[PDB]
């Protein structure tokens, strides 16, 4: 086996720069090209360049040029890669990957990447630790067509991510769709989770939402109760 | 991305499906460097095809690919649950071009209109110098829609955030949207709306202060 | 101008001149050399 | 220009050569007669 083992995930402020290590094993280190690829959440893959480990030759794209610094430690068999001047757009999971055949082969380095780093999540946001403020999402009498009531909660102005949302201390798991963490234009995260409860039970069943924020240490269980008309 | 892929493809398990990758003569037509990758959600990508039609060691004969002119095509026969993943196409275009990625699922489920619901920002937030609106959408198919926001009839793009749909326990997906404002922006407008348009069918909701 | 393949930017491009370009390179430093005895027979040339 | 003495030329780890120093000022002159160059990538199409 070969093995591309990358560094740990990192949580960083904008404007800065960040390196990723990716240590190879199980093959002739110096003979094989190494690509670096980021993949922004839900997005496609962004090829960031490559290095030849023999004397360290490189080639980056025009987009990534200037910010990327890509190296290798032939002695230690570690590839390094540094995007710099990090913006919120530079938030991605960064990979290293090796092309099919060694450098001696024809058309290397453009064939196809085989061994794949585990990805290194680099996160570029400007916000800070903030105790979340949790409010209830109350359905309406016109929001019921057929006999069900959709409700939930919202975890906004919390930072950093994520915030997991259960229901009634784990007693309500049917119909729970918890949505993925997305960044506002400000950077304070925002989220939501729904539940479909029957409208005949709107007076007979309490629906609480457990919202936990570990860094800020502000755990707000917000009961979701009918808007009194 | 410089290579154009279908956004999502639905196939019945066992059937055969095909994914297209179209580029200029600069990449697909003039070169045999088309290669495809599979990526399970939350995992590293994985190479599948190269040299237009080549399987690395460890790729089932169900998987095959080719190129027809400027449009390469990837094909899978006898689909199976392990194949529900993201798929991106690659070709060399002086640099590295890439396909947008296509999602693979199960085919055979009726279309469902978006279940849209809307609520106003609480006074627990209105007194907190904040005002936030959330638009919930669930129980729908196919999984490609667009969520809008209209203050009265005049839209407001400020504070608009939308997640990635999550396929739920019912094969239908679920997604949400959010809108950041101020309690002065909340108590001043007549009404705030969320307009959801699925496959040419608009479903809209609206809330107002108190 | 010869390259195995130019479409491949990765393929190094080799150039042959019709005219030579002169270049004058110096180490403009008059260098002492100490010879250090680590022997028998082994001697290391340092810089004074 | 920069001068090095410990040399691993051809990069072969495990074995390095230490070049001894050269006495006095060094000078040499050469006909530049060729080049080895690399291109760039897709970037902008045909602009430059
Ligand atoms: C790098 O740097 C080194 C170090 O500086 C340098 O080498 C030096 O070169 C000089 C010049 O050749 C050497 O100087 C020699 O000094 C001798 C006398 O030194 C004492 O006396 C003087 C006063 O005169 C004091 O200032 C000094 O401090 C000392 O006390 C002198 O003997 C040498 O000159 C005679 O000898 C050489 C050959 O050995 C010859 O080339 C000279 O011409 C001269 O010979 C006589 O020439 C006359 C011509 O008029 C002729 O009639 C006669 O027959 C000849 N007689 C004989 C007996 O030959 C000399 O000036 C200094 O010692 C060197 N030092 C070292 C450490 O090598 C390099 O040149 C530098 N290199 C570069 C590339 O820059
Ligand atoms: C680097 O080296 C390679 C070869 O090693 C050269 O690449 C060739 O480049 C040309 C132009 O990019 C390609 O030619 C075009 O290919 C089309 C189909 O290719 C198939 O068929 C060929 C056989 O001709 C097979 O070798 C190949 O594997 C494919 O199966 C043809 O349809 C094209 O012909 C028509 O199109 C072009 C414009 O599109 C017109 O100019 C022609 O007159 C004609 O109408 C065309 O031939 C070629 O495929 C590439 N070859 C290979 C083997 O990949 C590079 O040119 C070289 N770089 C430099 C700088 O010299």
């Amino acid at each position: 086996e070969v093995q591309l083992v990358e560094s740990g995930a990192q949580v960083k402020k904008p404007g800065a720069s960040v390196t990723v290590s990716c240590t190879a094993s199980g093959y002739k280190f110096t003979g094989y090209h190494m690509h670096w690829v980021r993949q922004a959440p839900g997005r496609g893959l962004e090829w960031m360049g490559w290095i030849n480990p023999f004397r360290g030759a490189v080639k980056y794209p025009q987009n990534f040029r200037g910010r990327v610094s890509m190296t290798r430690d032939t002695s230690m068999e570690i590839f390094y890669m540094e995007l710099s001047r990090l913006t919120s757009d530079d938030t991605a999971v960064y990979y290293c990957a090796r092309e099919m055949f060694d450098s001696s082969a024809d058309w290397s380095p453009w064939r196809g990447m085989v061994a794949w780093g585990q990805g290194t999540l680099v996160t570029v946001s400007s916000a800070s630790t903030k105790g979340p403020s949790v409010f209830p999402l109350a359905p309406s009498s016109k929001s019921t067509s057929g006999g069900t009531a959709a409700l939930g909660c919202l975890v906004k102005d919390y930072f950093p991510e994520p915030v997991t949302v259960s229901w009634n201390s784990g007693a309500l798991t049917s119909g729970v769709h918890t949505f993925p963490a997305v960044l506002q234009s400000s950077g304070l995260y925002s989220l939501s989770s729904v539940v479909t409860v029957p409208s005949s039970s709107l007076g007979t069943q309490t629906y609480i939402c457990n919202v936990n924020h570990k860094p800020s240490n502000t755990k707000v269980d917000k009961r979701v109760e009918p808007k009194s008309c | 991305s410089a290579l154009t892929q279908p956004a999502s493809v639905s196939g019945s398990p066992g059937q055969s499906i095909t994914i297209s990758c179209a580029g200029s003569s600069r990449d697909v037509g003039g070169f045999d460097l088309v290669s495809w990758y599979q990526q399970h959600p939350g995992k590293a990508p994985k190479l599948i095809i190269y040299e237009v039609n080549k399987r690395p060691s460890g790729i089932s004969s169900r998987f095959s690919a080719s190129k027809s002119g400027n449009t390469a095509s990837l094909t899978i026969s006898g689909l199976q649950e392990e194949d529900e993943a993201h798929y991106y196409c690659y070709s060399y275009a002086d640099g590295v071009a890439f396909g947008g990625g296509t999602k693979l699922t199960v085919l055979g489920q009726p279309k469902a209109a978006p279940s849209v619901t809307l609520f106003p920002p609480s006074s627990e937030e209105l007194q907190a110098n904040k005002a936030t609106l959330v638009c919930l959408i669930s129980d729908f198919y196919p999984g490609a829609v667009t969520v809008a926001w209209k203050a009265d009839s005049s839209p407001v793009k400020a504070g608009v955030e939308t997640t990635t749909p999550s396929k739920q326990s019912n094969n239908k997906y679920a997604a949400s949207s959010y809108l950041s404002l101020t309690p002065e922006q909340w108590k001043s407008h007549r009404s705030y709306s969320c307009q959801v348009t699925h496959e040419g069918s608009t479903v809209e909701k609206t809330v107002a202060p108190t | 101008i010869r390259s195995e393949n130019i479409t491949n930017n990765a393929k190094n491009i080799l150039v042959q001149f019709n005219t030579p370009v002169q270049i004058n390179c110096t180490r403009p430093n008059n260098n002492t050399r100490k010879s250090i005895r680590i022997g028998p027979g082994q001697a290391f040339y340092a810089t004074g | 220009c920069r001068i090095k003495q410990i040399i691993n030329m051809w990069q072969r780890i495990g074995q390095a050569m230490y070049a001894p120093p050269i006495q006095g000022v060094i000078r040499c002159v050469s006909n530049i007669t060729g080049l080895i160059l690399t291109r760039d990538g897709g970037s902008t199409n045909s602009t430059t």
